[PDB]
């Protein structure tokens, strides 16, 4: 029972481990093509 | 990004167009060298026009 229970626990890390590395990559896909754009318009 | 560099120039193009629009007909002055002889053919396609 012990050994079960660490294994869902340890599911729900691992799910939002990689909820926190999806929200950073369009995140930074959202800036990187912000900073690009006021490049341009500057330019 | 494209779409606003576009829309930048274009007010740039209107503005310029719209000043020089506004400074050709500020030179009306060709017309105040008018006279009676010209009035009578204003006239004349005023009458035609009725």
């Amino acid at each position: 029972g012990q050994q079960l229970r660490e294994a869902k626990a340890q599911a729900a890390e691992i799910v939002e481990q990689a909820k926190k590395r999806a929200n950073q990559i369009v995140d930074e896909a959202r800036d990187q093509a912000r900073t690009e754009g006021e490049r341009l318009k500057a330019q | 990004a494209q779409a606003e560099i576009e829309q930048e120039l274009n007010s740039v193009k209107d503005a310029l167009r719209a000043q020089v629009g506004a400074l050709a007909v500020t030179g009306a002055e060709k017309i105040l060298g008018a006279s009676i002889d010209a009035n009578a053919h204003e006239q004349l396609v005023s009458k035609l026009a009725a």
